[PDB]
């Protein structure tokens, strides 16, 4: 059985400024199968209410999915993605970094 | 320039958790225009590109009539693999496929395509010629076979170089205004010392579309592709892209490294340098 | 549109 594990980026959808709203993002990438859970952290803690794209896949079948919410970042608050997935033995947590 | 429309169906099998689950998105170039999710309460195909809301009620019943008879024919496909397989009735299984057709400039066909996969590898793929199958494993042999018996080569064929190019056209047309503009990337650069000897070049490419799009190093005019790091071109959540290439260097020679960067709404490809 | 062909190429 075919298992991948997924790519992972966690971003803003505009280079951040503190104060000034944006979107958050985490783009989970080249896995399979498609069973996910992915969550958005601010400050460990975790986000309600985030959205995703529909589910869907590249050429060589592997699925691609956007996480995302709307925020505005500040100095102290700091954001994660933490991704879900049979191939992952704990879930995985990316820092959001703002200059990645 | 050219275009595609691009249907991707994915079919999953829960078993004790109900009845199996059916997602279906549809393609414009790199827009998403349509949807069908078998578990949300609408049950109906769904707009997601403002262009195809201007499509009536007819449009949207047939739509949804044969999204819905495409899942049930996933749903028993599902059964029928896992028997090729002998797979057990236990386990969650994965049908998907991907079809659509490219034109050019003009709007003329180019190319068909129709292939299906069975838990993450190939199955079964309508060859180049539109009129072959290419069957990876033995058990789509059979399949291969069925549809031979059923000529479905022509039927596939039928609807790749009838319906979908002239549909293709219509979107285009009715969404003109939108999915036929290039946003060209805007592009910055970032520079941060690892240490007292190395520092971190990042070129960066925002707001972009289409997602095709080149960035590359070179020191000194030549390619460096060596202590690089390009990361995957990625969604930034309202139809545009992003992409960033880094480079690590000596101090003080940040200057002998360029980034280009080619993409098709720029008049010339541009160069960075910091 | 979709392809209504393919509803009835069951594998």
């Amino acid at each position: 059985m075919i298992q991948r594990t997924p790519k992972i980026q966690v971003y803003s959808r505009h280079p951040a400024e503190n104060g000034k709203s944006n979107f958050l993002n985490c783009y989970v990438s080249g896995f399979h199968p498609s069973d996910i859970e992915v969550d958005l952290l601010k400050n460990g803690e975790r986000i309600e209410k985030v959205e995703h794209s529909d589910l869907s896949f590249s050429k060589d079948w592997s699925f691609y999915l956007l996480y995302y919410t709307e925020f505005t970042p500040t100095e102290k608050d700091e954001y994660a993605c933490r991704v879900n997935h049979v191939t992952l033995s704990q879930p995985k947590i990316v820092k959001w970094d703002r200059d990645m | 320039g050219s275009h595609s429309m691009r249907y991707f169906y994915t079919s999953v099998s829960r078993p004790g958790r109900g009845e199996p689950r059916f997602i279906a998105v549809g393609y414009v170039d790199d827009t998403q225009f349509v949807r069908f999710d078998s578990d949300a309460a609408s049950q109906r195909m769904e707009p997601r590109a403002p262009w195809i809301e201007q499509e009536g009620p007819e449009y949207w019943d047939q739509e949804t009539r044969n999204v819905k008879a495409q899942s049930q024919t996933d749903r028993v496909d599902l059964g029928t693999l896992r028997g090729y397989y002998n797979q057990s009735e236990d386990g969650s299984h994965t049908i998907q496929i991907m079809y659509g057709c490219d034109v050019g400039p003009d709007g003329r066909f180019l190319r068909g395509y129709r292939q299906d996969a069975y838990d993450g590898k190939d199955y079964i793929a309508l060859n180049e010629d539109l009129r072959s199958w290419t069957a990876a494993d033995m058990a789509a042999q059979i399949t291969k076979r069925k549809w031979e018996a059923a000529h479905a080569a022509e039927q596939q064929r039928a609807y790749l170089e009838g319906r979908c190019v002239e549909w293709l056209r219509r979107y285009l047309e009715n969404g003109k205004e939108t999915l036929q503009r290039t946003d060209p990337p805007k592009t910055h650069m970032t520079h941060h010392p690892i240490s007292d000897h190395e520092a971190t070049l990042r070129c960066w490419a925002l707001g972009f579309y289409p997602a095709e799009i080149t960035l590359t190093w070179q020191r000194d005019g030549e390619d460096q592709t060596q202590d690089t790091e390009l990361v995957e071109t990625r969604p930034a959540g309202d139809g545009t892209f992003q992409k960033w290439a880094a480079v690590v260097v000596p101090s003080g020679e940040e200057q002998r490294y360029t980034c280009h960067v080619q993409h098709e709404g720029l008049p010339k490809p541009l160069t960075l340098r910091w | 549109t979709i392809a209504m062909e393919l509803i009835r190429m069951i594998k």
